[PDB]
C-alpha cells in the first residue's frame, strides 16, 4: 500500500521557544507509556493467557508404544504391543488459594500471608484430557480404547505479584495498602518459601539469524530456528568448515544430537540429489564468471570428495530412500540390532515415514513444517552456506558478539516457559507413562473400562507429582531461567533489580574484557554508567536507559499476508536462483523467514516506515532494517527487542533538490541571477513547546505523538538505518546544514539509567565516578519499603528523616530520595578527615 | 581538518611500513594533543597564593595538571590503546549520533569540553567507554596479579640465605653471594661517585 | 568443476600422459579441452575489492547514515554529494543519487 | 522442438510390469498415502504450480538413479570391482566383451537434464511429465531393443531390475501397514509427534583455561572483598 | 566488626576453628599472610598462630 | 593491543616468566646500532637501512595468483587457459626481449599465473626486476616469464612461473605425493620467498638514542645524535649477517632468542633487563631482579 496522508509543510512549525527542560517532558511521556516495569507484567499476562495453554495443547501430544509384558492368561499371547496416546484439552490457571483449618472450602491467599508463613504464593494449574489407547495383535488386527477426563489440579504455578492472576489486582491503592501491601510499588517478584525472588532478563542471541563465528574448525555458522512464536521449540543447526575441507551440518534438537552429516547429503533427503543443483543452492549461479563463485565453487567441489567416517555407506548413494533409511536407523534410540526389521517391509516404511515427519519439523521450522517446503528449505540453506563462505574469504567480518543488532532480552514469562517445559514431560508426562505402563502389566488391555482409563490418570498423578511441578518451578526460580533475591535496599534499587539484563553463563581472556564494556550499540538502550565498580562482576550485569523498553511479539501473520499481497514483492516460488543474481533482486525477510525478493530495497523499506507511521496499516513496534551492504530488508516483530521513541526529524529536501535543478537549468540559460532560484535547506522536529505544555497537562501522551508522526520506535537494529542529533540545541545548529540530515532527534538524558540519573550534573562528573553513585545510590539507607511494620526481613534499614535534594533530578518523580541535605564544609580540620575520611558534628 | 582536506584530495602518502590508514591515525592523534600554552588561560585565571585547586597540585598533595587541564579548559582526546575510537556501530559509524565514514575529529573520541562546562551525549558516552576500561583493569588487576604472584612465590620461596651469604635450595647454589653484594635492601644508601 | 552428463556429480580430477580426464563414480570419463587447467587459485584484499562494496557503493547516496560534502555534482549540479572512505588506504569516492560516481565508476 | 506428453508410454510401461499405471503416475508423491490407495489411484495430489514443489526433484532424483546405474553397467569394464547390482549378471560373460557393452549400447541420457531445468522454471506441471515420461520412454528404448543377441538377455532383466527398484524405493516412502513393532530391538517405540522423550536439555536455547576475573590464586576472606573496591 | 576468643566452635575434620562471625569461629591466616610472616622471619608467630591457636597437636611417629 | 606489539594486560610479563618460546612472543623488539658510527649521525641513512630490513616476501606483492595446467613451448601452440589467452601478446614481447632467457626442455605441465599489486610496488618502492632476480635465484627448478613495467593504470603485470620437471624430481621415491601435491606445494615455497629484508621482523623504525663514551682527552659525555634501528619482530642471526649492523651490540628484547645464540649468562641478564622494562620506573630493588 502507499501512504496516503500528509502533513503540514516542516517550513513552518515553530520551535525556536524549545529547551532543553521542555524536551524533559517527553521522556516523561515515554515513562508514562511504559511504566518502569510493566514488560515484566506483560509478558507474565501473556505466558498466563498465551503461553502455557499454547504449550500444553500443541507441544505436548504424547503417544508412544511399549512392548506387552504379560503372561500367558488367556489371549495376552497374541498381543505384543500398546500404544498409549494422549492429548490435553482444556488449560487454565487460577489466583493463589490456600485452604483454612481442615477440609475448608479454599479460601484467598493474599501475599503478606505467604510471606510471612512461608508460603508459596501460586495459583492452582487445572487441565482435562482424551486417551487413547491401541493395543496390537499379532495376527495383524488391533482394539482402540478412548478415554475422556474431566478437568483436574494438577499442581500450582507461581504467580508473579502484581500481575493478572494476583489478589492485588483486583484491589485499590488504599486495599492494598491496608492489608499489608506496599500501596506504591508496581511489583514483578515471586513469592516462594517467604522469599521474594526477581526473574531477570536474560540476554540471549537473536533466532532466526546465523551467527558466524571463527574457532580442527575453521570457520563456524549457528542458526537457532523458532517456526515462530515466543513459546515454540527451537532447532539450531552448526554448519562447520574443518580444517580437512568437509562442511557439515549438525542439527540439534529434542529429537537429534551432536550427529555431524556431510551438507550435501542432507540436500539428497530431501529429493535433490543432482550435485550441479546442489552446488547452485550455494552460489546461486554455475553460469557465472565471478571470482566469489570460483572460490566457492573451489571449497564446495572439495567437500564432496571428503570421507565421512560415520556416513561412508551412504556418501556415494543417490537413492535419496536409502539415505533417509540410513539416518533413521542411525538416530532412532529403539533400533538395538541393524537387519532384523529390514525383513519386515512394514517396519522400513515405518522407519521412513518416521524419519520425515521428524526432519521437516527439525530442519529450519522457521520455513515451514510441513513436506510442501522442503525445496523452500534446502535454498534457504544454500544461503546460510553461501554467507558462511563470505566470511572464510575474509570478505566479510564474523558477528559481533556484544551488538545488540542480534540480541534479545528474554524476561519471565519467556524464561518461565523454557522451565515449564523441562518440567511439565518429567512431573507431569513421566508418571503418567509410567502410570498406564503398570496398569496394562496387572491387567489385561480388553478387560478395560473407561473408569480404569480415568483414575489411573489421576490416580498417578499423585502428589508427589503435584509438589514436583510446583516445587520444581520454585527451584527454577530460586537457584537460577537467571533469577535473584529481591533485596529491599530502597526503592531505587526494587526498580533497578527489575531494569536488569543478565547475560547467560567465557573464560577466554579477550571475549571475558570485550564483554564488560560499553559497545556502541548501546546509547538509549543500556545504561553506560551503570554497572559493578568492583569485583568479577563489573560490566556483567546490565541496566535499561530510562525510554528503554522490552517489545512484545506481534501480529506476524498481518504483515505477510500483506507483503506477499504486495505488487513490489515476488514470491519465492516465483523466481530462480539465477532470476535473483542476474536481476539483483534483494530478499526480503520477516523475522528471520525469507518470503520473497524485490527490484528495490530502499524503496520498500522506505515505503513500509511511512506506513509504520500512520500506524493503521504496520503495528508502530514493527523493526523495518534495510541492510546497504547486501541490499536484504528485514522485518521484525518479535518479542525481546529493545526500543526506545526517537523523535521524527523531516526536512525540504525534496523541494531543495528541486530548487538546485532550476537553479542550474537557469545558469545554463545564460541567466545572470541563477542563485536565486535556490532555497535553503530546512529539517526540524514537529515536536512544538505547545506540546510540552500538553503532556505535563496529561492531555497528550506518547501513544498520540506516535499516532501523529511525530515520535516513532527504534530498535538497536533499525539504529543503523538512523542518524539521530543528540540533543534539540544540535538539530537547531544544523537547521539549515543540508551535508548533515538528521532522520530522528534524542533526548539527551534518554542515554542513563534511572540510578544514574539520580547524581545531579553527571556530565560534570568524571563518569567513572557517575558509575559509583550507581552502585551507592542502590545501597543507601532509605525508607526501604512503605510496608516495612508488616514484614519480618532480615538485615533491613528503615531511615527515619529523608529530604528530596535543593538540586533534584528527574530521577526523583519515578523513585522516592534517600539521604539528607547535609551543609558540608570542605576544608581541612586537624587532619581527621584525610584519607577519605569525615568529620561529623555529634549534634 | 586540514588532515581531512589531504585525504579528501589523495595528498596524504603514507611511508614505507605504514597504510595510509595507519598514517592518517598517527598524523590525527598527533594534531589533537593540547600545546604547552593551554595553561595560559588556566594560570590567567588562577591566584596561585589562593587558590586551594592549585595548590594541592603544585605542592604534590593531590593531583596531577592533566587533571587541573579536564576539569578547567578540556578533556581533549579519548584514546583506549593508544588509539581513536574504533567504529563498532556498524562498518564506519562510531555512534548512533554520527554519520557514516565521519571526518570530523569529535566522532572518534575528541572530546571539546571540560568537566566544569559538562559533557554532551556523545562525549559523555566516549568517556564512559574510557572509565569502563578504569573499572575492568582494576578488577583483572588482583586476579591477574594473584595468578602471577602465586606462581612466583611458589618458585622462589626454597631460595634462602645461607651461612656463606649464599642463596641456595637446600644445598644447591642459586647465587654464590646475595644481590651479589650480600646486603639488605633496606639498608641502602643512593650516593654520587 | 566438471559435471557428469549421465548423473549430474561432480566429476573426479585426475592428470594422465599431460592431460586431465574428469572421472566419475558411475564410469563416465571426459577430458577437459581448455576451460578445465585452472587447478586452484587465490585473491588477496578480499576484504577492499571493488567487487565487495558494489552494491553499498550503489546504495551509498541513498543511505541517509552516510557522510555528505559540500561539493557540487558536476552530472545533475546538485551542491551536495555523499563521500565514502574504503579500505586500509582510505579510497575516497563521491557519489550522487543521479549515478555519478567519483573514480569515473 | 515442440514436446507433448504422451500418455501411452505409461500405459505401455506399466503393463510389462504387471502394475497399475497410477504406480507410475505417482512416483514422488507416494509419502502419506497407503500403497493400497496409490494402485487404485484414490488421494492422488493435483499437479504442481511451483518451481519448489518437492514432487519435481522426487521424480528427477527417480530419473538419475536409472541413468547412474545404467552407466555402471555400461562402462562395467572400467570399475575396479563392479557395483553388486550389476555384478550378478554380468558375472558370467568374459573379460573381452565385458570390456564391451559401451559400444553396443546406447545413450539414453541424451538431452534430460538440459530439459528438465527449462521445464521445472517455466512450468512446473509439464516438468512432473517431462521426467514421468522420460523414465519410462528411456526404460523401453533398454527393453524393445534386439541386436546384437548376447546383450539382450542381458539389459533386459538390468531395465526391469531397476525400474522395479525405483518403485520399491518409492514405496517404501509410503504408509506402513501392520506389523510387530518390537524387532527394532527395544521395548520402547515412539512416533514422530511423541514428546515423551524429548531431550530436556533441547528445551533450553540450543548449544552453548583460567577465569581471568576470578580471584582464584587470592586468599583474601569473601567478607572483606571492600579492600578491593577501585576507590 | 568481629573479635572471638582463645576458644569457640572447631571443625571436626581439620580441628580448626569454624569460619567467620556467623558460626562464631575464627578468621583466617590465609596462604598470603604465610608469606609476608615468613618473608619477616617471624616464625614464633607462626607457632602461635596456625599451630597454639588453630589446631597444632602431637603426632608419634616410630 | 594491535597483534605484533601486544604490551595490554599481563602478556610480556607471562611471555618472561613462563619461558615462552619465541613463536609465543606477540611484543618482540630488537634494537640495532649501525656498524659506523658516521653513518649513525645521519638519519636518511640510518632510515634507508632500516627501509632495507623489512621482511617483504612474495606473497604480499600479490594480488591474485592461478595454477594452471599449461606447459610452454615457444613453437608448438600448447593448450592455454581461455581467461588468460591473452597473456600470448607479452609471451612473444618477452622472447625476443631475453634471448638468453629461452625456456628450457624439461619444462614440467604446471604452471603459476601471478597478477602483481601495483599499489603494494609503488608503496614499497619495489621494481619488478629486484623481485625476478629474487625468485630465479632462490628457485632454479622453474621457468619464470613477466610482462613489462609499465606505468599506465588498467594494464597489470603478470609474473608466470613455470616449473621444471627437475621439480618433481627432487624426491618422488616418497610416492605418498601427486603432480599436484609437488605443484601445490611449490606455491607455497614461492610465495614465501624473501624479497628484499630479513626474516622474522615487520617494521624496522629508526630511534634516537643517547649514549656515553671516553674523548680524548678522558671526559665522559652523552652523545643524544646517535641513530638506531628499533625493528618489530626478533632475528638476532638475521642481523647478525647484515653489514649495515654491529653484530657485538644487537639487542633482542627476547629470550628465547638470546638463549639460542649467546648462552646462559646472556640469557640471565636478558630476564633482568625484561623484568626491569615490566616494573617501570617505580620498580624493585636490582637485588630482586637478580
Ligand atoms: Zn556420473
Ligand atoms: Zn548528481
Amino acid at each position: 500500500l502507499r501512504p496516503q496522508i500528509t502533513y503540514g509543510p516542516i517550513e513552518t512549525v515553530d520551535n525556536e521557544e524549545l529547551t532543553e527542560a521542555d524536551m524533559l517532558s517527553f521522556i516523561s511521556a515515554a515513562v508514562n507509556s511504559t511504566g518502569l516495569i510493566g514488560y515484566n507484567i506483560k509478558s507474565f499476562d501473556d505466558l498466563m493467557d498465551n503461553g502455557i495453554p499454547q504449550i500444553v495443547k500443541q507441544m505436548f501430544n504424547v503417544d508412544i508404544t511399549y512392548k506387552d509384558q504379560r503372561d500367558h492368561t488367556e489371549i495376552d499371547k497374541l498381543r505384543e504391543s500398546v500404544q498409549i496416546q494422549f492429548n490435553f484439552t482444556d488449560v487454565n490457571i487460577e489466583r493463589p488459594q490456600h485452604r483454612n483449618y481442615s477440609q475448608g472450602n479454599k479460601i484467598n491467599l493474599l501475599p503478606n500471608k505467604a510471606r510471612l508463613c512461608g508460603l508459596s504464593y501460586s495459583g492452582p494449574v487445572n487441565l482435562a484430557a482424551e486417551v487413547i489407547l491401541t493395543a496390537h495383535y499379532s495376527n495383524g488386527r488391533q482394539e482402540v480404547k478412548r478415554a475422556s477426563i474431566p478437568p483436574f489440579q494438577v499442581s500450582t504455578f507461581p504467580i508473579m505479584r502484581g500481575s493478572n492472576r494476583c489478589h492485588t489486582h483486583h484491589l485499590s491503592k488504599t486495599a492494598k495498602k491496608e492489608i499489608g501491601e506496599d500501596p506504591n510499588e508496581p511489583g514483578g517478584y515471586f513469592i516462594a518459601r517467604g522469599g521474594e525472588w526477581v526473574v531477570d532478563l536474560l540476554e540471549n542471541i537473536r533466532f532466526n539469524t546465523l551467527h558466524i563465528h571463527y574457532h580442527n574448525e575453521i570457520i563456524r555458522g549457528e542458526f537457532i530456528s523458532q517456526p515462530g512464536g515466543a513459546f515454540e521449540n527451537s532447532s539450531q543447526i552448526i554448519i562447520r568448515y574443518m580444517t580437512t575441507g568437509a562442511i557439515t551440518i549438525e542439527i540439534n534438537s529434542t529429537k537429534f544430537s551432536k550427529l555431524r552429516i556431510p551438507w550435501y547429503l542432507i540436500f539428497r533427503m530431501f529429493g535433490m540429489t543432482g550435485d550441479d543443483s546442489i552446488i547452485e543452492q550455494v552460489v546461486f549461479d554455475l553460469e557465472s564468471n565471478s571470482l566469489v563463485n570460483t572460490f566457492m565453487i573451489e571449497i564446495l567441489e572439495k567437500s564432496i570428495h571428503v570421507l565421512d567416517p560415520i556416513f561412508q555407506p551412504v556418501q556415494h548413494e543417490l537413492n535419496r530412500e536409502k539415505i533417509i533409511q540410513f539416518l533413521s536407523e542411525k538416530v532412532s534410540k529403539f533400533v538395538s540390532n541393524p537387519s532384523a526389521y529390514k525383513s519386515d517391509e512394514n517396519a522400513v516404511q515405518y522407519l521412513n515415514e518416521r524419519q520425515l515427519t521428524i526432519l521437516d519439523k527439525i530442519l529450519l521450522p522457521h520455513m515451514g513444517q510441513t513436506a510442501d517446503t522442503r525445496v523452500r528449505k534446502l535454498r534457504f540453506l544454500g544461503l546460510l552456506i553461501h554467507k558462511i563462505l563470505l566470511v572464510i574469504m575474509n570478505v566479510f567480518p564474523p558477528t559481533d558478539r556484544d551488538s545488540y543488532r542480534t540480541k534479545r532480552v528474554h524476561g519471565s514469562g519467556v524464561s518461565l516457559a523454557k522451565a515449564f517445559k523441562a518440567i511439565f514431560n518429567t512431573s507431569v508426562i513421566a508418571p503418567i507413562i509410567n502410570g498406564f505402563k503398570e496398569l496394562l502389566k496387572q491387567t489385561a488391555f480388553e478387560e478395560l473400562t473407561q473408569r480404569n482409563i480415568i483414575e489411573a490418570f489421576s490416580a498417578a498423578l499423585s502428589k508427589n507429582t503435584a509438589s514436583d511441578l510446583n516445587r520444581s518451578m520454585e527451584q527454577s526460580i530460586i537457584s537460577g531461567v537467571s533469577t535473584q533475591s529481591l533485596e529491599r535496599k530502597n526503592l531505587l534499587n526494587t526498580i533497578s533489580a527489575l531494569r536488569t539484563v543478565n547475560t547467560h553463563n567465557s573464560k577466554q581472556t579477550e571475549r571475558a574484557d570485550m564483554m564488560r564494556r560499553v559497545h556502541a550499540s548501546y546509547p538509549g538502550y543500556i545504561c553506560v554508567a551503570q554497572s559493578a565498580d568492583t569485583g568479577e562482576k563489573v560490566g556483567m550485569s546490565k541496566q535499561l536507559a530510562i525510554t528503554a523498553n522490552v517489545c512484545t511479539a506481534g501480529e506476524v501473520l498481518s504483515l505477510k499476508q500483506r507483503l506477499l499481497s504486495d505488487p513490489a514483492i515476488q514470491q519465492l516460488a516465483d523466481v530462480s536462483n539465477k532470476d535473483i543474481v542476474r536481476k539483483g533482486l534483494a530478499r526480503v525477510f520477516i523475522n528471520g523467514e525469507w518470503i520473497g525478493c524485490c527490484t528495490n530495497a530502499f524503496e520498500l523499506a522506505q515505503r513500509y516506515r511511512m506506513l509504520r507511521r500512520e500506524g493503521k496499516v504496520v503495528h508502530p513496534h514493527t523493526t523495518i532494517y534495510w541492510d546497504s551492504m547486501v541490499d536484504e530488508v528485514e522485518f521484525w516483530l518479535d518479542v525481546g527487542r529493545l526500543t526506545r521513541p526517537l523523535l521524527i526529524v523531516d526536512n525540504n529536501i525534496e523541494k531543495y533538490n528541486q530548487a538546485c535543478y532550476k537553479a542550474a537549468e537557469a545558469r545554463k540559460k545564460g541567466d545572470k541571477d541563477w542563485e536565486k532560484h535556490k532555497i535553503p535547506f530546512i529539517q526540524n522536529t514537529r515536536f512544538t513547546p505547545q506540546m510540552a505544555k500538553d503532556i505535563l497537562a496529561g492531555t497528550l501522551t506518547l501513544e498520540d505523538l506516535v499516532a501523529q508522526g511525530i515520535c516513532e520506535f527504534i530498535t538497536p537494529e533499525e539504529a543503523e538505518n538512523c542518524l539521530v542529533a543528540f540533543s534539540i540545541i544540535e538539530l537547531r545548529k544544523h537547521k539549515h546544514d543540508v551535508t548533515r540530515r538528521f532522520t530522528h532527534v534524542d533526548v539527551p538524558q534518554a542515554i542513563l539509567g534511572l540510578a544514574a540519573l539520580v547524581s545531579p550534573y553527571a556530565n560534570c562528573t568524571q563518569p567513572a565516578r557517575v558509575t559509583y553513585e550507581t552502585n551507592q545510590g542502590r545501597q543507601t539507607g532509605g525508607w526501604y519499603c512503605f510496608s516495612w511494620p508488616y514484614r519480618v526481613d532480615m538485615n533491613r534499614f528503615f531511615q527515619f528523616y529523608n529530604e528530596m535534594p535543593l538540586v533534584k533530578t528527574i530521577a526523583h518523580n519515578y523513585v522516592i530520595p534517600n539521604g539528607l541535605n547535609t551543609i558540608v564544609a570542605y576544608m581541612i580540620y586537624g587532619g581527621y578527615n584525610q584519607e577519605d575520611s569525615v568529620i561529623v558534628s555529634q549534634s | 581538518e586540514e588532515i581531512n582536506n589531504r585525504l579528501l584530495h589523495g595528498d596524504i602518502m603514507p611511508p614505507i611500513g605504514l597504510t595510509t590508514h595507519d598514517f592518517y591515525e598517527k598524523l590525527q592523534l598527533n594534531a589533537l594533543k593540547f600545546p604547552d600554552r593551554i595553561l595560559k588561560p588556566i594560570m590567567n585565571s588562577i591566584n596561585p597564593e589562593t587558590n586551594g585547586l592549585f595548590q594541592m597540585v603544585a605542592t604534590g598533595a593531590k593531583g596531577s595538571n592533566p587533571n587541573m587541564i579536564h576539569i578547567m579548559a578540556g578533556i581533549g582526546q579519548i584514546e583506549i590503546n593508544t588509539q581513536r575510537i574504533q567504529p563498532q556501530f556498524s562498518f564506519g559509524r562510531t555512534l548512533v549520533y554520527y554519520p557514516r565514514f565521519a571526518l570530523e575529529a569529535q566522532a572518534y573520541g575528541f572530546i571539546c569540553n571540560s568537566y566544569i562546562a559538562g559533557l554532551t551525549s556523545p562525549e559523555f558516552i566516549f568517556g564512559e567507554m574510557n572509565g569502563r576500561f578504569d573499572l575492568i583493569n582494576k578488577a583483572l588487576s588482583t586476579s591477574s596479579t594473584g595468578y602471577a604472584n602465586r606462581k612466583a612465590i611458589f618458585g622462589l620461596q626454597s631460595c634462602i640465605v645461607d651461612y656463606y651469604r649464599r642463596v641456595s635450595i637446600d644445598t644447591r647454589l642459586v647465587q654464590q653471594l646475595y644481590g651479589e653484594d650480600g646486603l639488605d635492601a633496606r639498608q641502602l644508601e643512593t650516593v654520587r661517585f | 568443476m566438471k559435471i557428469c552428463k549421465a548423473c549430474s556429480s561432480c566429476m573426479v580430477r585426475t592428470y594422465v600422459d599431460g592431460n586431465i580426464i574428469f572421472r566419475c563414480s558411475c564410469g563416465e570419463s571426459v577430458q577437459g579441452d581448455s576451460q578445465n587447467l585452472l587447478v586452484s587459485s587465490k585473491v588477496y584484499h578480499t576484504g577492499e575489492m571493488e567487487d565487495k562494496y558494489k552494491i553499498f557503493i550503489k546504495n551509498a547516496p541513498f543511505d541517509p547514515t552516510n557522510c555528505q560534502i559540500k561539493k557540487d555534482c558536476p552530472n545533475c549540479h546538485l551542491d551536495y554529494l555523499t563521500q565514502i572512505c574504503i579500505g586500509s588506504q582510505k579510497i575516497i569516492i563521491l557519489v550522487c543519487r543521479c549515478g555519478y560516481m567519483s573514480n569515473r565508476g | 522442438e515442440p514436446w507433448t506428453f504422451d500418455y501411452g508410454k505409461i500405459i505401455k510401461t506399466a503393463k510389462i510390469l504387471d502394475i497399475s499405471p497410477a504406480v507410475i503416475e505417482a512416483i514422488g508423491a507416494m509419502e502419506g498415502r497407503s500403497y493400497a490407495d496409490i494402485r487404485e489411484g484414490q488421494g492422488a495430489p493435483p499437479p504442481p504450480t511451483s518451481m519448489d514443489d518437492p514432487r519435481l526433484m522426487a521424480v528427477d532424483s527417480a530419473v538419475r538413479i536409472f541413468l547412474y546405474n545404467y552407466n555402471c553397467l555400461r562402462h562395467v569394464s572400467t570399475f575396479n570391482k563392479p557395483p553388486i547390482h550389476v555384478e550378478r549378471l554380468v558375472k558370467h560373460l568374459s573379460y573381452e566383451e565385458k570390456e564391451d557393452l559401451e559400444k553396443v549400447l546406447p545413450n539414453v541420457v541424451n538431452e534430460y537434464h538440459t530439459t528438465f531445468k527449462h521445464l521445472r522454471v517455466t512450468d512446473p506441471a509439464s516438468a512432473l511429465l517431462y521426467s514421468i515420461e522420460f523414465l519410462c520412454i528411456s526404460f523401453l528404448t533398454l527393453y524393445e531393443i534386439k541386436e546384437p543377441s548376447w546383450v539382450v538377455n542381458i539389459v533386459r532383466e538390468f531395465a526391469l531390475t531397476e525400474l522395479n527398484t525405483i518403485i520399491q524405493s518409492e514405496k517404501l516412502l509410503s504408509k506402513p501397514g501392520a506389523f510387530n513393532f518390537m524387532i527394532f530391538g527395544e521395548d520402547f517405540v515412539c512416533s514422530g509427534e511423541d514428546s515423551s522423550m524429548d531431550d530436556i536439555s533441547a528445551y533450553s536455547s540450543p548449544g552453548l583455561l583460567d577465569d581471568p576475573f576470578s580471584i582464584e590464586d587470592v586468599d583474601i576472606s569473601l567478607d572483606v572483598l571492600d579492600n578491593l573496591a577501585p576507590q | 566488626r568481629y573479635a572471638v576468643a582463645s576458644y569457640g566452635p572447631t571443625d571436626a575434620l581439620t580441628g580448626q576453628p569454624l569460619d567467620g562471625k556467623r558460626s562464631h569461629g575464627g578468621l583466617r591466616l590465609g596462604e598470603m599472610e604465610h608469606w609476608v610472616l615468613t618473608a619477616q622471619g617471624a616464625m614464633q608467630t607462626i607457632i602461635e598462630k596456625s599451630h597454639d591457636d588453630s589446631d597444632g597437636c602431637i603426632s608419634y611417629i616410630c | 593491543v594491535a597483534g605484533g606489539t601486544n604490551k595490554s594486560g599481563i602478556v610480556r610479563p607471562q611471555e618472561i616468566f613462563s619461558a615462552k618460546p619465541v613463536e609465543a612472543e606477540q611484543s618482540s623488539e630488537m634494537l640495532l646500532r649501525l656498524k659506523n658510527p658516521e653513518v649513525e649521525t645521519n638519519k636518511t641513512y640510518a632510515q634507508e637501512i632500516a627501509n632495507s630490513i623489512e621482511l617483504i616476501t612474495f606473497e604480499r606483492l600479490i594480488l591474485q595468483w592461478h595454477l594452471l595446467y599449461e606447459t610452454y613451448s615457444s613453437t608448438k601452440k600448447n593448450v592455454m587457459y581461455p581467461d588468460f589467452a591473452s597473456d600470448v601478446e607479452w609471451m612473444t614481447d618477452f622472447l625476443e626481449n631475453h634471448p638468453l632467457l629461452q625456456p628450457p626442455e624439461d619444462i614440467a605441465n604446471w604452471c603459476i599465473r601471478l597478477e602483481l599489486n601495483k599499489t603494494t610496488m609503488i608503496l614499497k618502492s619495489i621494481s619488478l626486476e629486484s623481485i625476478i632476480n629474487s625468485l630465479r635465484a632462490k628457485h632454479p627448478n622453474t621457468y619464470i616469464m613477466h610482462s613489462v613495467e609499465n606505468t599506465a593504470s588498467g594494464i597489470p603485470i603478470i609474473i608466470r612461473i613455470y616449473l621444471r620437471e627437475s621439480a618433481f624430481r627432487r624426491s618422488t621415491n616418497t610416492r605418498m605425493a601427486t603432480d599436484e601435491k609437488i605443484a601445490v606445494n611449490v606455491v607455497d615455497k614461492l610465495l614465501n620467498s624473501t624479497i628484499r629484508g630479513i626474516p622474522g621482523i615487520k617494521n624496522a623504525n629508526v630511534v634516537k638514542l643517547m649514549r656515553h663514551r671516553v674523548d680524548a682527552q678522558g671526559k665522559l659525555v652523552r652523545l643524544d645524535n646517535i641513530y638506531a634501528i628499533k625493528t618489530n619482530g626478533t632475528n638476532i642471526f638475521g642481523a647478525m649477517l647484515d653489514d649495515n649492523i654491529d653484530p657485538y651490540t644487537i639487542v633482542s628484547s627476547s629470550i628465547g632468542d638470546t638463549m639460542e645464540l649467546y648462552g646462559i649468562e646472556a640469557a640471565r641478564q636478558k630476564i633482568i633487563s625484561e623484568i626491569r622494562t615490566v616494573m617501570g620506573d617505580k620498580g624493585p630493588n636490582h637485588r630482586h631482579l637478580l
